């Protein structure tokens, strides 16, 4: 119903949608319990406990806490009752996988035991992803059953997990935890494994099985994860794979079921490489890096909107600390400011032809922002009076307004 | 309602080249260093919306 | 050695420095220039010129073309225009026909072309072709070109980006014409675009009689020879004796760069090239390259989230300068004058933006706390809540908006 020259007021700013998603995710980060008693350790505090209700070998719960050193927010994974026996376990493992950078991953900063929860406990430092909900929370919370994942979502998991697992095995490591429980939506279809370190410490020097072995053992659990997600069932519940196998060939395309088969497939004489799985995903994984590339220039559109609102909220304030002081004398009223306040007339006091005020927002940001500029734009700055006229650029203005601005710092 | 609030229905125009003023009318402003000024003879209130 | 895309840093797409960057970009888009002799065209206006020198230069299109920087009358927006000089379309099914085929085409590495038509108000018959604009773009000519060794990872983004093209124009039964580095513009760090696509295919409209899959064909040629250029440093018109400048690729890079850029040059091989054929071949680096996608966009985000309240701000200091001092409201002159025109104990000003913030805030949200408003002249003084000012300002806003 808008002509495409004509704007509503809020479409000058973000969208609803994405300012409500900051700002949740901004409240889930920044929330506190200032009486709980749960403790305090060396280096984190304001612990709050993040389960609504597996992998692991204990009972274990996630608590958002902020770091002393630094201010910032990460998510604490406890194991309950885990002791610590060789230090090399926890050592170990945290020294590999601190190098661990990835997209896909959620990164691991430090691994420790503590007493300070009134047990022995087990403790592992992750980034902190606000309102993030697992794959199976999502996929497979029931009511009514849900719905049918779309191919195109699953090609996303698909390349996001390669992602991972070039990375994890490249540093010659296996993710170990492949479970739609401990993969994270940090986004929409934005997915990162949240468990990486933990399987690692757990199974320390009990595990019989090569790094190979344990890497093979991650496709056939990332082809069981798919098909889960294709076939709407549980990994548990995932009695019969060769029928999964069907119902993904029936409801999905023939390239997936013969991704999701190559990863399943442990007979044949084959050593499988992540290298190997790549190959034959290349094209998709170009469409996804086509869409990541994409959806860069869309937050940078908003973010370059966003920072030019700062920029104009600092001009803004710069204008009204400079306009109508009570005072040289009149100083004010004279001089390059007095073409300032009548600047300020034309931008935020304009009226229609039949002398109504004109409110509208889009003259007033623009304006600003060719100040800022200095633009090569003349105005027409019209006196109180109404008898005398003034056309100057925009440009002249900022030359102006930057030296009234400075006399002030003068000043001082 | 927060201070930040404004309506949501109020209307702007985006498209419009910048102000074209006729040739005559800029020979009636008088020159300074940093631009023109003189006696509005043009029939629009002051600080009116611009139809370019 | 799958090591140099396996070692590239996290940060290949992430700005040095983006506070500035966005700023300069920010300039770039407002600049206009006061005396050029540009006219107006019927929907576009304030053009602005981004060719750097003014020399004719007919090379990829057979004319001499130009592109200003334009803002569009129908949405407010700017876009890149793109003129061929003296150029006169003598067929205008040219201009159907090939729009049909590229408007569908939105993809990260091209850049995106909207409309192409012919005017006379350049004093000349000329032919417009509308991009998308890409503020402070550079070519890989200029940037690569202009009087050091390309490092072979930045070298792997770039076939990336480029094979990304290639699958959506490929798919789309089209051939990307234009791969000279002249028309590859880079438009952020390690990022590029394919600036000139529209045009070859509307110049040549009734000329070309080669097929889709012969023109697609010559797009690995041509991307062969721009990798060859960007490794060893010669211009691709120089590149007369291609199997001397492969060996020189083979010693400065990798066995596997000099083995893509021989495919892609290969004609004798008897087997039709096909991208995704191409795209199979490097998968490993698509999928680092993926990773550092994802990266700036966690980057970009985390940005985008300390910027979130600005707007907010912003509106609030608005309303601030609409209802004042147009031509009750004396407590409001003193709370702005409490707020931004503060003065030491010795007189002078004082310019504190933290107070300007905190009493913004608090007026912005109606808090109970109570504030003295003094004239600077002690004999009248109000003791009030910021949550009465709020009344009092949105009172007063309201007014306004009765209209
Ligand atoms: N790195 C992280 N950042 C933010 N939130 C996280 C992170 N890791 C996990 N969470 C959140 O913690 C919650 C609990 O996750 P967890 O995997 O412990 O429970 P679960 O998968 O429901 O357990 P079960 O496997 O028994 O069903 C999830 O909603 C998840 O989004
Ligand atoms: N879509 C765009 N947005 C912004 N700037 C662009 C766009 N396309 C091209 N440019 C810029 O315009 C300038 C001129 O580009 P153009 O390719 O026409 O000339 P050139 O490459 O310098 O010389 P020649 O025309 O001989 O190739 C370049 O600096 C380029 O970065
Ligand atoms: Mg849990
Ligand atoms: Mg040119």
């Amino acid at each position: 119903e808008l002509q495409p020259w004509q704007r509503a007021t809020y479409d000058f700013f973000m969208p609803q949608n994405l300012r409500e998603d900051l700002q949740k995710k901004q409240f889930a980060t920044l929330q506190v319990i200032p009486n709980s008693g749960l403790p305090q350790l060396e280096h984190w505090h304001s612990l709050v406990p993040l389960d609504t209700s597996s992998c692991f070998g204990y009972p274990s719960w996630v608590y958002k806490a902020q770091n002393s050193r630094n201010g910032r927010h990460y998510a604490l994974r406890r194991l309950e009752g885990y002791r610590l026996t060789n230090e090399k376990a926890i050592l170990n493992v945290m020294k590999d996988w601190k190098k661990i950078k990835n997209a896909s991953i959620v990164t691991i900063h430090e691994v420790f035991t503590t007493r300070e929860f009134g047990d022995s406990s087990l403790i592992f430092a992750y980034d902190f992803h606000p309102l993030s909900k697992t794959l199976q929370e999502h996929h497979f919370q029931p009511y009514r059953p849900p719905p049918a994942v779309p191919e195109n979502t699953i090609w996303g998991y698909i390349c996001q997990i390669a992602n991972a697992l070039k990375t994890i095995h490249s540093n010659r490591l296996a993710a170990r935890c492949l479970e739609p429980s401990k993969i994270i939506l940090t986004d929409i279809n934005r997915i990162r494994l949240s468990a990486c370190a933990i399987l690692d410490v757990v199974q320390f020097g009990m595990n019989s099985r090569s790094v190979v072995e344990l890497q093979q053992e991650d496709f056939v659990k990332f082809g069981k994860l798919i098909l889960s997600l294709a076939t709407g069932t549980l990994p548990a519940h995932l009695n019969n794979i060769p029928a999964a196998l069907e119902t993904l060939g029936n409801k999905y395309s023939a390239n997936l079921k013969s991704a999701v088969n190559w990863l399943l497939d442990t007979s044949s004489g084959e050593t499988k490489t992540i290298e190997h799985f790549m190959t034959g995903i290349a094209s998709q994984m170009t469409t996804f890096f086509d869409l990541a590339l994409q959806d860069n220039d869309e937050k940078l559109f908003h973010l370059a909107r966003e920072v030019e609102n700062g920029r104009i909220a600092r001009s803004l304030m710069k204008l009204l600390t400079i306009l109508e002081r009570g005072d040289v004398p009149s100083w004010s009223e004279t001089g390059d400011r007095y073409q300032l306040k009548l600047f300020r007339d034309y931008v935020f006091h304009r009226v229609d032809a039949d002398g109504k005020p004109n409110l509208s927002i889009g003259h007033m940001l623009t304006c600003m922002s060719k100040l800022e500029a200095g633009v090569d734009e003349n105005i027409l700055l019209t006196s109180r009076d109404n008898e005398t006229v003034f056309v100057l650029s925009y440009r002249e203005l900022r030359q102006m307004y930057d030296r009234a601005f400075n006399e002030l710092v003068k000043a001082s | 309602p927060l201070f930040s609030a404004w309506p949501a229905d109020i209307i702007s125009d985006v498209g419009a080249p910048p102000l074209q003023l006729e040739p005559s009318f800029v020979a009636t402003l008088k020159q300074a260093e940093w631009g023109l000024y003189g006696k509005n003879t043009r029939n629009v209130r002051r600080n009116q919306v611009e139809d370019t």
